[PDB]
């Protein structure tokens, strides 16, 4: 919550893809954490009974 | 025997923010780095098409010999050889040499 | 190595890194210090692609038990150059940490 130029200003500019940058790293993360997990599990024996 | 060995590896990075001016300043950074200390690196083309197209059509085969009854009427006795069959050989199955001259050898039974 | 970053703290010149990282071109386990002087010389800016390479290059990898420090350690430098761009980044930081870490991730968050 701090846009606080709150007008046409190149802060706000540069405010608001700072916002992007983080949103974008942070999907781009949790897309590389459902990538690179090598698992292939096999269940337990009392699971899956 | 190919089995598979794949590899997921990565997520391509879609950053198309500041990036994109910064990679290109250090595209010019390359520019006083490379071409003016030391390049050199080369590598030959056309050494892997050239074995390609002076291959056979004329395969020689023993006489253990799978045939294709497609292939029955394209294959040729070996005119440069003396030892020639008795049957018209351009139908699959057996058929008995006419043994010219002499000095009769290479008998092969496992 | 961290008197070595604390002898090279705060500047983004990125001269530092070609210092002490090709100074100690040596096996991984000597390479847990690759990170250290890297981000020991970027105590607060906007540097957001160092932080992209903070997070992509050693991000989860599943990693049975081997270099399971340099992820911490990564993720230590991860804790500052977010503590001084007053509060624009601070917010950023603990909507990624509590999410994709403790909330989805291993000896990286649980530990």
């Amino acid at each position: 919550p701090l846009v606080t130029p709150h007008t046409q200003c190149r802060l706000k500019l540069l405010k608001l893809e700072r916002i992007k940058d983080y949103l974008l790293m942070e999907e781009e993360f949790i897309r590389n954490q459902e990538q690179m997990k090598p698992l292939e599990e096999k269940q337990e024996e009392e699971r899956s009974k | 025997e190919v089995p598979k060995e794949k590899e997921k590896e990565k997520v391509s990075t879609a950053v198309l923010s500041i990036t994109a001016k910064a990679k290109k300043k250090e595209k010019e950074k390359e520019k006083k780095e490379e071409e003016k200390m030391e390049v050199d690196e080369a590598e030959k083309k056309e050494e892997k098409e050239k074995k390609k197209e002076p291959e056979p059509n004329f395969q020689l085969l023993d006489n253990p010999a799978r045939v294709m009854p497609a292939q029955l009427k394209v294959l040729t006795m070996p005119e440069t050889c003396r030892y020639q069959p008795f049957k018209p050989l351009s139908i699959g199955g057996i058929i008995i040499l006419k043994d010219t001259s002499e000095d009769i050898e290479e008998l092969v039974e496992p | 190595p961290l008197g070595l970053g604390l002898n090279h703290l705060g500047k983004g010149e990125a001269i530092e890194a070609i210092l002490a990282a090709l100074e100690v071109v040596s096996e991984p386990f000597r390479s847990f210090a690759n990170t250290l002087v890297d981000v020991c010389a970027y105590a607060g800016s906007g540097n957001v692609l160092k932080v992209q390479q903070l997070l992509h290059i050693c991000s989860e990898h599943f990693d049975s038990k081997e270099k399971e420090e340099d992820k911490d350690k990564k993720e230590k430098k991860d804790k500052d150059k977010k503590e001084a761009p007053a509060d624009m980044g601070a917010h950023q930081g603990v909507a990624v940490l509590g999410i994709a870490l403790i909330a989805m991730g291993e000896e990286i968050g649980a530990e």
